[PDB]
This record gives structure tokens, sequence and C-alpha cells, in this order.
């Protein structure tokens, strides 16, 4: 149960500092390097930086002057700081465990490393061996590795769920949640459909569940429309076998940007 | 940025390859990784070190590398393989990673599916605020391409309509929604409102009667 939970503000004003925290659990930061990745809307994944078990930070060369990463092993927390953000820093920020090691791969085919008294060679055979003593075997089966030649290995081992951050000067707006119910005369089912309209909020995201998560199947939450007003709206729908008399339906809406949570009772239109 | 094709497509049960072109100092360094991004889900590592499969990844995903170009091959294409795919590589340092431009994969040959349409009238709570939003929810259709037309008393509405782009639901098909923003007066005025959804030349229309809700 290796877990990576991002935390921080979902809304930040332009030219301020964006500060995020990643809490690690199920593993120690003294044994695993962790880094930050982000994806802005409609853009590709972008590397930000990492901090390894030794505590050495490394950053996207084109963003380093704006980034700062530090960790606290005892708390198993790692923080990210992005200074003087603009709307281009709006993105989902992912905490990650990254593999990082400096290697020395020679030409393709010379996999093994052979460092003798005469220097460092990349060799094709895994014996080091008959090659080290002989001058003729080295030039045959090995390439002499220059001091500068180094290779780098990087990949993401584990991904966090990601935290969406919006950079905007606009104020927040808590959603107004309206029940969705078909008109009378459409009560003939045989499956009854209802939902909730999460209207006019700012910023994203919003999460929707039904009956406090006890109602799983039959639910679908649509992506949000962005009115020209700058406010978002989305709908969540649940389809359930009818009749369902003797059961209630409540849509639970969470808008973390304003610490507000709404539980709206949805009752079918009785006529 | 590593150069990938913007989009590729293959047929069900067939194979497709995504290339990742770079320079001698990233891809040529010899340690490429591949990631899968399904919207509404965290990114997933597929390949690392050119050819090694990450944990839980089946062998129909495979990677290779030739010089400054890497390739991800996906045989036995299934519906759930539709996603964005990104290659990545270090450059000049094991802590300076570079991602590719990304490739969207479409899986052709899947069965057509018509949209099921539900039209919701405005609620009493919203009408008390002198506003009225009609909600048209469209689901379970493939391919993911619909056009929505709203009608009032049979004539086309040309104002105050907003429609989302189709997006994936759990069953690999597409869903969408459309919103008609009216005032309380308009909703009470007209005799009916209709959401007209066209998908692959065929149309499904649901109608709502303000008087009978």
């Amino acid at each position: 149960q290796v877990q990576l939970r991002e935390s921080g503000p979902s809304l930040v004003k332009p030219s301020q500092t964006l500060s995020l925290t990643c809490t690690a659990s199920g593993f120690s930061l003294s044994d695993k390097a962790v880094g930050w990745v982000r994806q802005a809307p409609e853009k590709a994944l972008e590397w930000l930086g990492s901090i390894d078990t030794s505590g050495t930070t490394g950053y996207n060369s084109g963003l380093k002057s704006r980034l700062s990463i530090i960790k606290d092993n005892s708390k198993s927390q790692v923080s990210l700081s992005v200074s003087s953000v603009t709307t281009e820093d709006s993105a989902t920020y992912y905490c990650t465990i990254v593999h990082q090691e400096t290697s020395r791969r020679g030409p393709d085919g010379y996999s093994w490393i052979c460092e003798c008294s005469s220097g460092t060679y990349t060799c094709d055979a895994d014996n080091c061996g008959n090659l080290c003593p002989s001058d003729w075997q080295l030039t045959l089966h090995c390439h002499r590795l220059d001091s500068s030649t180094y290779t780098y290995d990087w990949h993401v081992e584990t991904w966090g769920q990601g935290l969406r951050v919006t950079v905007s000067s606009a104020s927040t707006t808590a959603p107004k949640v309206y029940p969705l119910s078909s008109c009378c005369g459409d009560k003939s089912s045989s499956t009854v459909t209802l939902g909730c309209l999460v209207s006019s909020y700012m910023p994203e995201p919003v999460t929707v569940t039904w009956n406090s998560g006890a109602l799983k199947s039959g639910v679908h939450t649509f992506p949000a429309v962005l009115q020209s007003s700058g406010l978002y709206s989305l709908s969540s729908m649940v389809t359930v076998p009818g009749s369902t008399s003797g059961q209630t339906f409540t849509c639970n809406v969470a808008h973390p940007a304003s610490s507000t949570k709404v539980d709206k009772a949805v009752e079918p239109k009785s006529c | 940025v590593l150069n990938q094709p913007s989009s590729v497509s293959g047929s069900l049960g067939q194979r497709v390859s995504i290339t990742c072109s770079g320079s001698s100092s990233n891809v040529g360094n010899g340690y490429v990784s591949w990631y899968q991004l399904i919207p509404g889900s965290a990114p997933r590592t597929l390949i690392y070190g050119d050819t090694s499969r990450a944990s839980g990844v089946p062998d129909r995903f495979s990677g290779s590398r030739s010089g400054n170009t890497a390739t991800l091959t996906i045989s036995s294409l299934q519906a759930e393989d539709e996603a964005d795919y990104f290659c990545a590589s270090a450059e000049d340092s094991s802590s300076n990673a570079v991602f590719g431009s990304g490739t969207t994969l479409t899986v052709l040959g899947q069965p057509k599916s018509p949209p099921s349409v539900t039209l919701f009238p405005p609620s009493t709570e919203e009408l008390n605020g002198n506003k009225a939003t009609l909600v048209c929810l469209i689901s379970d259709f493939y391919p993911g391409s619909v056009t929505v037309v709203w009608k009032a008393d049979g004539s086309t509405i040309t104002r105050n309509v907003e429609t989302t782009r189709a997006s994936k639901q759990s069953n690999s098909k597409y869903a969408a929604s459309s919103y008609l923003s009216l005032t309380s007066s308009d909703w009470k005025s007209k005799g009916s409102y209709s959401c007209e959804v066209t998908h692959e030349g065929s149309t499904v229309t649901k109608t709502v009667k303000p008087s009978e809700c």
C-alpha cells in the first residue's frame, strides 16, 4: 500500500507562489526518490524536478530558477514551490516516485563495464577477466570509455492521483446544486433516471457521489461546461431500476476550493 | 520535446506502433519510458529502460529502440487501449526528464452504438431565482461524435446553448451533455422544448412540455 497524496490550494492568484505538499506513506523517503510532474490542460506531461534519497534536488533545466523542492524524512513529506505563477501554471500536479541512476552504457553491444589498472572499458563479454591483463583483448572486445561519457536513466515508478491547480485572479463561487427530475408523464420507466445540476461554480474540480458513495453502479458524472460568465456547470446522473419506492437519493457535491459540501435530496416529481 | 505522431489508429485485435523521435542526448542515451494517460485516471507506466514492462502490464505492450528513435508496439488492440501515450527520457542528467508531444490512439472496428438521450426540465429551486436551465444528457454512443440542436415549438434555437465535447465513460463509449439557459419567463412561454441529437446520420429527439411537469 504505497500511497502518494498531494495537498494544497486548488486556486492561486497570478504572480503568487504555488506551494504543494506530498505526503508519502507505506514507504520511506530515505529509500525512494520522489519528483513532481504536471500536465496543463490540453498540453503534454511536463517534468518539474525531484529530490533523491541523498537529498540532492534536480530540476527541469528550463524551469529550475522558478522551482524549489524540499523534504522532511521524519514527516515523510515533500513540498513543491513554483514562484510567480501565471495562467500557464494551471495544471494537474502529480507527486511521483522516480527511479534515478547514473550509468555508463557504451556503444550498442558493449553492455558490461570493465575497469582495470589501465582505465575504464566497456566490454562485450562478462569476464573481467581475460581482458584486463591483455592489451590485445581489450582493443578487440572492449571500447575505452572516456572520463566524460555518462548515461542517465529516469522513469516514474508510481504515480499519485494528482491535484488540479487553477491560476486565476477571479474569486471563488460555491456551486448551487439543483435536483434533476423528469417531468410528470415520463414516470413510466422501466428504469428511472434522475440527477443533480451543479451550477455556476469556480474553479474546478468538483466531485459528486450518491448516497454517500453507497450508490456506485448506474452513476455517471459529465464533464463541466464553461459558460462565458467564467462559471462552470456540470451534471451527474444516476439510472436505477424502477420502481424504487422505499429508497431515497442524495447527491453529495464537494467543492474543495471553498471548503463547501452540499448534500441535495433528489425526490421524484410526484403528480 | 520528443517528436511523436499526434495520433495513430489501429483496428481491433490488430497491432499498431507509436514512434518517439529525439536526439543523441535523450533517446540516443538509451533509456526510454512510456506512459498511458486515460482521462479521469492517474498516468500509468508501461515501459522503462527501452524494453522492460512495468508491473501489471501485459506482454502485448512492448518497446524497442533504434538509435534516436524509440517505438511502442501494442498488439491485440482492445477498446480500453484508447488513450494518450507519452514517451520520456532523461537528458544530460538523471533528474532532467523530457516528455514527448503525446500520441492519441483510436481503436477502429468497434460496434456502433446509438445515443440514449434524457432531457431534464428546470427545477423549482432554480425557477425561484428567475432562471431556467434545461439539461440534455447524452450517453452510450460510439463513435464519439454527436451534434445537438435545440427546438422551441419546433423551430431551431440559436442562442444560449452550450454543449460539452464527447468524453469516455466506464464502458469505453462516449457521453456528452448540452445546456439551454433560459429565464423563468421563456420556459413558461413556449409550448415545448426539444433536444435533437444526431449521431451517424440518425437523430433522437426528446421533448419537454412546460405545462405538464
